[PDB]
């Protein structure tokens, strides 16, 4: 499921909602990406140092 | 003014999760009345209505909007 890679010096995973199947708030370490036309939260992605 | 901001963001948040579908179904069962009355006030409706076109969702106005039509 998951998407990974790493940049700058951050370790990030990307999770398509849809895949996540259990959803939950999340404490900040999450950013959700947002479709550009409809606005939604369809991916978390998370970080690591 | 302020709680007419306040609230058009809540939405504009909340929305911005839900994304206006999975919202159409908890609308549908919030039965959500001061917010929206069927039965009353077509003028509260055109404030309503139009406040939902202003914050831009107006996509859960729906059958308020048919009601609109119905009254006259």
């Amino acid at each position: 499921p998951n998407l990974l890679f790493s940049m700058c010096g951050f370790e990030v995973r990307i999770l398509p909602r849809q895949r996540m199947e259990e959803v939950v708030s999340n404490d900040e370490g999450v950013w959700d990406l947002v479709d550009e036309r409809t606005k939604q939260r369809t991916a978390k992605a998370y970080l690591k140092v | 003014p302020q709680g007419r901001i306040f609230i058009k963001f809540l939405f504009q948040e909340l929305v911005n999760e839900l994304g206006l579908d999975e919202l159409q179904l908890r609308l549908n069962s919030s039965k959500l009345d001061g917010m929206f009355p069927l039965e009353g006030d077509a003028e509260h409706i055109r404030y309503s209505i139009n406040f939902f076109t202003a914050i831009g969702l107006g996509l859960l106005t729906e059958d308020m909007r048919s009601r609109l039509t119905i009254i006259q």
